[PDB]
């Protein structure tokens, strides 16, 4: 009735996003105002 | 206890039951008609025994529409006229003939196992009257979820547009998750058992579809209502987040206040949530539109005390010479699940004695136990 | 000891019955079918072997004075046709029909039109309308005067010499009704609307969200004044980085799908946009540039006043008596949100409830005001 | 039959027809190499002594609602589960989940801290809840753990979170709906060093219903530590290991 | 005997169900359940090993199984005393086991080498591979941090699964004082990885596990810093230090 | 070439106007115009079009947001990782594949420099380059006229 074959292959792309992390280090001012300055 | 008078009423009942649905299945059951002989004999003729499943992007009249699928490419298809063709929608899912591709019938939803698990199906035994600890905190939830199901007069004369959804935080050992399961007891309508952290997968969009789903099924399934428990988990804060995990778990946070109000309204789902710290976390998540109150939760006061252990002790001999009324005195920092593990190991303390019926002692060598562990709270002595 | 030894097998002899029903009835389940025309098959087996093979999609290439064709997966062919028309009825692009078997063409049919974005139109009309919205009435002006006039009465705009914007953001605090003057503007369109899903430009295959993009605009202007309403683009529309972790790396690639589609090269007619958000710091400059948004409003929190015309809203379908004063229920509800009085206007209501009268008093909504906002001795 | 069928199952497929003739068991989960143990391990209530109070109340509230529970039904009261032990390193706590093992009758799971984690987002809190589905069809089933994902006592930053995510569906799963309604023959062992940095949450009793000091020993109590210990050796005559003791406290045991 | 021969497939076992019927997830893609023959063993099958099928069929046929330090004791200078002590620690307890058991003892495990630098303690550890013919995994301190979550105690797993594997097996690292130093507390959150690191090391050695490794060599360049809860006894208990000059 | 700087300096305009004045065709591609789910659908895509402007010459090239492929090397094995770049690498080819006789010009545009692969910027690619500021007073007289 078929002959036909499919071939179901992985032709298509993927990903899975995680890209979870840790340090964050981005920018402390202890010096706001510099606490007098002086 | 000879409650037996009102129990052995129903199994009997529930064998009576078990006479008559064989008896009404066998040879009092009538199979004649058409259906039974010429509809079931002719579907199975032509639907092979493999019905492969897949969607459709596009649709023509008079029986030829599209297929798309993981396993195979697209196809241009025929229909078979009993389906009925009038229903069909782009999205659907459908049931192909196997040897060639061809629509013949179509599901109703087939929309996700999951969503199928949380439901209930059980339903948990515990009940008002298992707690009696309190009377407010109760009732204050109670009119939002309880009463419109049965005397909905009174929001309609009043004549105004109720509230959906509520909030219930406080210090722990309170009875938090204890006020969900008595309430889905005695609610006539389904129910939804979840956490924040089982709605965020590894996959990118992934969550914030399945979001919509359980927003949709409650929704056809009305009346309905919804339990996300330690919210805390997705639902917290937002901040800038230069990463890329972070940011899919604020899709879903996002996507959840869109199904709870924005464009489109919701229907007819209540929900209810819960937290132990609201002020670290919780940004607008937490306002009327999505939910219009919040209760609070905290450790007890002396008069709830009385009226929570007599329910834990109501079954204990105990006869003696307890005297419970100074047993609790003060504040003491301790909730009503400190309550229950003093009741217990006061319980076997004396079964250890081999004796049954309790004594004093054996409760204040438990209530020594317990306190002892607590940190001390009052390291201060400062403010005298 | 007594009675205590029937109990515990009687209670566990019930779940034995209970599921013994199980093992009673069957089970049942449906799919569809149709009564009337029940004899729907003496059509179908002669329909099905018959000249209505299926066929298996593509799109061509190239036609070469043969036919060349590319599968959706990657499988590409050079074909001839059967008794369909080999030299005028096709051209280029379309989607076609092939066999399963040889591959030889039969058939054309029209360009694809992803079900997602029509999942995504709007057709029926919601309820409110600018006069329920609570009193913003100046903002509402900087809004309509972006949407509707340059597509009622351009006749102003264009003869004295003005290019209009095609292009709004909504920026406010929560429970102000960014939303609401959204939903509206849709009921006094006089053209289409879209109900963008945020949720389907995510998708977990690169490059497949931008797609989407294009369609939804591709359609649109093919049709003439459409607008467009997203909804938290700070989820799409967030700023930039570079990590060599960069998990937000994908969504970036789609928002260039936009940016690049709003402002270069004029694909654009008579198409507006509009968005909104809480967070209107992060998002990205280019999103916020001229070009894309020639307008932003900041719906800031209400006054006295217009505090006033949000009760006026929310309580006409109550019950109360006539004879309470706003002016302190405003003056006593300090800086805070359309929602919060709504709120209020309810539980005002609910107290009755609580004690079973039947019409609202004054104080059960200053007793309401208590517990919605929840002394001091330091001011008086 | 296909109404016995407990869904989600494993199962066959005939080739060309598609046609069901066997049926499998849900198990093949992905973690259950550290997950379970297949084989127990080797030690036994005197290899160890210098203390014996500690055990009466883990079979009390392990053995007791497990061996036969009908008691509880007539002292009228809550079974109890799960019990925390805390005390110094070097005293022979993760000994005794070792050795519990051994005479147990019911089956045991051990998780060190840090297997948990797997980096992604859900990744972890999919692995607990495929943690105790995997107790309930073994049921009955014991847990053994060191444990600091639950460390911190709710600290409210960025990239701590992805644990805590990890610990706050755990609490769920001792006193959720079903967990409340379900985990009643299911238990739990927890170990640490330190109880001055975990939440106040695992700490409830409805969690852990009682706790347990390991203090290091006295001078007779370490005598018994090293006889054991030295069953083995060969042990001449003129020994007075009750002296040994005394000349230097063994800080430890 | 005739189907056992070629063209076969390969695939890999997962899991029995039956005395004679298992399964396979192959590497053409997909799973099969498949009927495993007689005329064969079964103890050594159900990990996922590797395994040899009948194409058409996809069936089961049959089983299939499968750095170099160059340097001795002469080799190197002098240096008596120090080797003396892990010929003690690490060549006896390879070889060597009666001598630990009948004398009602068990042997150490394993061992640190602290001292300055470029002093010959990594080519020593070598030489010890050399004689013993052990196998020999050789790493750094500072691959076990990672940026990524838990991208670290992976791999501290990891390497044991298979330090086990091609036992009798020992470890050298040639750093370990940079993830280890006493600290009285973590205001940050980077650093209580490094803690989850470690508590994983002192985990593995300490719980249930086998008896041939010797893994752990600790390298360093001092000892006054490390935690004594890793000189827990059991851990380790048998430092070692070179010259300086 | 090459036009950076920020938004709103006339990048994409000034594209329009060159397509405009000379006598010669032009050509525009977005740069996620490029990427696709499969896995030779974008390399086809790139060898084709400067193909194509091989043919049809002389031709001008226009990448608006070269900040989406031309990002660094994110280094890994997964799929949607490696398609990415791998259109750059074609790009680079494509480049150095041709001299300065055929007389294709290509440019670009972006609104960062401080994200993108100097692979790119190596001598002899896209050398020449343009820092389009922010307009000084005198020229925002010209601009309200
Ligand atoms: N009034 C009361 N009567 C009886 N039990 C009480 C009462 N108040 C508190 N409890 C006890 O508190 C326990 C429930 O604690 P609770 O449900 O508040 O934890 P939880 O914070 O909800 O947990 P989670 O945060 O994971 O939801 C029950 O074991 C219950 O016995
Ligand atoms: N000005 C107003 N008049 C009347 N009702 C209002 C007003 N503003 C807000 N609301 C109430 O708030 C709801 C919508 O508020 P709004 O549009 O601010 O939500 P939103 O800001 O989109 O929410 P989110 O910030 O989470 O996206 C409506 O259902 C309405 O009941
Ligand atoms: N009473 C005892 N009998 C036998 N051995 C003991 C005893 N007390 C301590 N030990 C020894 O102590 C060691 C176990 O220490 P312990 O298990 O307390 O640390 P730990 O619990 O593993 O620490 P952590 O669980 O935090 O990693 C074993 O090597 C064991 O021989
Ligand atoms: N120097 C200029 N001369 C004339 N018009 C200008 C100038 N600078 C900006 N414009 C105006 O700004 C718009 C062009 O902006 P431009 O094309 O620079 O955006 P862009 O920087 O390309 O945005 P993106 O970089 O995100 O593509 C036009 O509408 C134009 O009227
Ligand atoms: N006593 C020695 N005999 C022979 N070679 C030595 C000796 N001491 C040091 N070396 C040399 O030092 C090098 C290795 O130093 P190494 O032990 O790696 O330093 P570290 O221990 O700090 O890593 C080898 O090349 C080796 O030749």
């Amino acid at each position: 009735g078929g002959k036909h074959t499919f071939n179901n292959e992985n032709v298509s792309a993927r990903l899975g996003g995680a890209s979870i992390a840790v340090q964050a280090p981005a920018q402390p001012p202890p010096y706001s105002h510099h606490h007098h300055h002086h | 206890r000879c409650k037996l008078k009102l129990l052995r009423m129903e199994r009997i009942k529930d064998h009576l039951l078990l006479e008559e649905e064989f008896v009404s299945n066998s040879e009092i059951l009538k199979p004649f008609e058409k259906k039974q002989e010429e509809e079931k004999k002719q579907l199975e003729e032509i639907r092979g025994n493999p019905l492969s499943i897949g969607t459709l992007e596009e649709i023509i009249d008079d029986d030829h529409a599209i297929v798309t699928s993981p396993t195979m490419p697209d196809y241009y298809v025929s229909i078979l006229s009993f389906v009925d063709k009038e229903l069909l929608e782009p999205g659907c899912s459908v049931l192909l003939h196997h040897k060639t591709m061809s629509i013949v019938g179509v599901l109703q939803d087939d929309a996700d196992p999951m969503v199928s698990v949380m439901k209930m199906d059980k339903s948990p035994t515990e009940s008002y009257s298992d707690i009696g600890g309190l009377e407010s905190q109760i009732q204050e939830i109670k009119e939002s979820v309880e009463l419109p199901l049965t005397h909905p007069e009174l929001y309609e004369e009043m004549g105004i547009k109720p509230p959906k959804g509520v909030i219930l935080y406080g210090a722990p050992g309170t009875g938090k998750t204890l006020l969900a399961k008595a309430v889905a007891n005695q609610t006539s309508a389904t129910f939804l058992r979840i956490v924040g952290s089982e709605l965020i997968q590894k996959y990118l969009g992934d969550g914030p579809r399945l979001c919509r789903q359980i927003f949709k099924v409650a929704g056809e399934n009305a009346p309905s209502i919804v339990f996300i428990d330690e919210i805390d988990a997705i639902g917290t804060k937002r901040y800038d987040s230069n990463s890329g995990g972070e940011r899919e778990i604020q899709r879903t946070m996002l996507e959840l206040l869109n199904q709870l109000d924005g464009f489109d309204d919701r229907g007819d789902v209540k929900v209810i949530m819960a937290t132990n710290k609201i002020e670290t976390l919780d940004p607008a998540l937490i306002r009327p539109g999505r939910i219009d109150r919040k209760i609070l939760f905290e450790n007890p006061d002396l008069s709830t005390k009385k009226k929570i252990l007599g329910i834990h002790t109501s079954k204990m001999n105990l006869s003696e010479d307890v005297n419970l009324e100074t047993l609790v005195t003060t504040k003491d920092d301790l909730s009503g699940a400190d309550i229950q593990a003093m009741c217990t190991e006061a319980g076997l303390l004396a079964l250890r004695e081999r004796r049954m019926q309790v004594t004093a002692e054996d409760f204040k060598q438990a209530k020594e136990r317990v306190m002892k562990n607590k940190v001390e709270e009052n390291l201060e002595g400062l403010y005298l | 000891a007594p009675y205590a030894a029937k109990l515990k097998q009687t209670e566990n002899d019930l779940k034995d019955i209970e599921a013994r029903i199980k093992e009673k009835a069957g089970v049942k389940e449906s799919d569809t079918g149709l009564a009337p025309s029940h004899l729907w098959d003496i059509m179908g087996d002669r329909q099905r072997l018959g000249e209505e093979h299926p066929l298996q999609v593509a799109r061509c290439t190239k036609i070469i004075k043969k036919y060349v064709i590319n599968l959706k997966q990657i499988a590409k062919f050079v074909v001839g046709l059967g008794e369909r028309v080999s030299p005028t009825d096709i051209e280029e692009g379309m989607r076609v029909g092939v066999d399963r078997s040889k591959y030889n063409i039969e058939l054309p049919l029209p360009p694809r039109i992803d079900p997602s974005v029509t999942m995504m139109t709007v057709e029926e009309k919601p309820d409110v309308t600018y006069s329920d919205v609570g009193g913003c009435k100046d903002q509402i002006e900087k809004l309509r005067e972006v949407v509707e006039l340059p597509l009622l009465s351009p006749e102003r705009f264009a003869t004295l010499g003005i290019d209009p914007p095609k292009g709004i953001l909504l920026y406010g605090p929560p429970g102000t009704g960014k939303t609401l003057c959204a939903r509206a503007v849709a009921n006094r369109t006089d053209a289409t609307f879209i109900r963008v899903i945020g949720s389907e430009l995510v998708q977990k295959y690169v490059g497949e969200g931008a797609r989407m993009v294009r369609e939804l605009f591709e359609m649109a202007r093919t049709k003439k004044a459409c607008i467009i309403f997203f909804d938290e683009i700070d989820a799409v529309g967030g700023a930039r980085f570079d990590d060599g972790a960069g998990g937000d790396n994908e969504v970036q690639r789609t928002m260039l799908e936009l940016i690049t589609q709003l402002d270069g090269f004029d694909p654009r007619g008579n198409i507006k946009v509009m968005f909104a958000t809480n967070r209107p710091n992060t998002l990205d400059p280019a999103l916020l540039r001229p070009g894309r948004i020639d307008r932003k409003v900041e719906f800031s929190l209400p006054d006295l006043e217009g505090r006033a015309n949000i009760f006026r809203i929310h309580s006409k379908s109550m019950s109360v008596e006539r004879g309470i004063r706003w002016e302190l229920i405003s003056r006593l509800c300090p800086n805070s949100t359309g929602a919060e009085l709504r709120s209020v206007c309810t539980e005002a209501g609910m107290f009755a409830i609580r004690a079973r009268r039947k019409v609202a008093t004054e104080k059960d909504f200053l007793k309401a005001v208590d517990k919605v906002i929840s002394r001091y001795m330091q001011y008086n | 039959n296909v109404k016995d069928l407990k869904a989600s199952q494993r199962v066959c497929l005939r080739s060309d027809s598609y046609m069901l003739h066997k049926v499998l068991e849900n198990k093949a989960d992905p973690l259950v190499s550290l997950m379970m143990v297949e084989k127990v391990p080797d030690s036994t209530y005197d290899m160890v002594g210098g203390l014996t109070k500690q055990i009466k109340e883990i079979k009390e509230v392990i053995e007791l609602p497990v061996k036969h529970p009908e008691l509880f039904e007539s002292l009228g009261i809550a079974q109890p589960k799960g019990v925390i032990l805390y005390g110094p390193p070097g005293t022979g706590k993760t000994l005794l989940a070792r050795a519990v093992a051994h005479h147990t009758d019911c089956k045991f799971i051990r998780v060190s801290g840090a297997e948990l984690v797997q980096k992604y987002i859900g990744e972890g809190s999919r692995m607990v809840r495929e943690l105790f589905v995997m107790a309930r069809e073994h049921a009955p089933s014991i847990i053994f753990m060191d444990e600091i994902d639950s460390i911190g006592s709710t600290r409210v930053e960025g990239s701590g979170g992805g644990d805590s995510e990890v610990q706050r569906t755990m609490l769920e799963l001792l006193n959720q709906l079903d967990g409340f309604e379900t985990s009643k023959n299911i238990k739990i062992i927890m170990a640490t060093n330190r109880l001055d940095i975990l939440d106040p949450a695992l700490l409830r009793p409805g969690r852990i219903d009682r706790k347990i000091e390991f203090p290091p020993p006295s001078v007779a109590a370490r005598a018994e530590i090293l006889r054991i210990h030295s069953r083995k050796m060969n042990l001449t005559r003129g020994i007075n290991l009750r002296k040994v003791a005394e000349k230097m406290n063994g800080c430890s045991g | 005997k005739r189907i056992q021969s070629v063209p076969l497939v390969i695939g890999q076992f997962l899991e029995p169900i039956d005395q004679n019927t298992g399964i396979v997830s192959s590497t053409t893609g997909m799973s099969y359940v498949v009927r495993i023959l007689s005329t064969l063993d079964r103890e050594l099958l159900k990990p996922s090993m590797s395994v040899a099928l009948h194409r058409h069929s996809n069936a089961l046929v049959d089983i299939l199984p499968p750095e170099k330090p160059d340097v001795t004791y002469a080799d190197v200078g002098g240096l008596d005393m120090q080797k003396q002590e892990i010929r003690e620690a690490v060549e006896l307890p390879l070889v060597q086991a009666d001598l630990y058991e009948q004398i009602g003892i068990d042997p150490p495990r394993g061992v640190l080498l602290y001292g300055p630098p470029g002093t010959g303690k990594t080519m020593l550890v070598k030489a010890v591979a050399n004689s013993t013919k052990a196998a020999f995994i050789r790493v750094n301190g500072s691959e076990f941090v990672h940026k990524y979550l838990g991208e670290g105690p992976r791999m501290v797993r990891d390497v044991f699964r298979l330090a086990r594997e091609n036992a009798p097996s020992i470890i050298f690292i040639d750093e370990v004082d940079s993830i280890a130093t006493k600290r009285f507390d973590a205001q940050t959150g980077s650093d209580r990885e490094v803690q989850r690191i470690l508590i994983e090391l002192l985990t593995q050695m300490d719980g249930f596990d086998q008896s041939t490794n010797v893994k752990v060599i600790m390298a360093t360049n001092r000892a006054d810093t490390l935690d004594p809860a890793l000189l827990r006894p059991g851990r380790l208990d048998r430092k070692i230090e070179f010259p300086s000059l | 070439a090459l036009m950076y700087g920020p938004p709103g300096t006339g990048k994409t305009l000034l594209a329009r106007a060159c397509a405009a004045q000379t006598n010669a065709t032009f050509l525009k591609l977005a740069a996620p115009q490029l990427v696709q789910m499969y896995i030779g659908e974008g390399a086809k895509l790139v060898r084709d079009a400067f193909a194509l402007a091989k043919e049809k010459a002389p031709t001008i090239i226009f990448i608006d947001e070269l900040d989406a492929i031309g990002t660094k090397r994110f280094d890994s094995e997964k799929s949607g990782d490696r398609e990415v770049q791998r259109t750059m690498l074609e790009l680079l080819n494509q480049l150095d594949g041709f001299s300065s006789d055929d007389r294709v010009k290509v440019l670009a545009a972006t609104n960062r420099v401080d994200v993108l692969d100097p692979a790119l910027l190596r001598s002899g690619r896209l050398d020449r380059k343009i820092e389009f500021p922010l307009p000084s007073e005198d020229s925002r007289a010209q601009i309200l006229q």
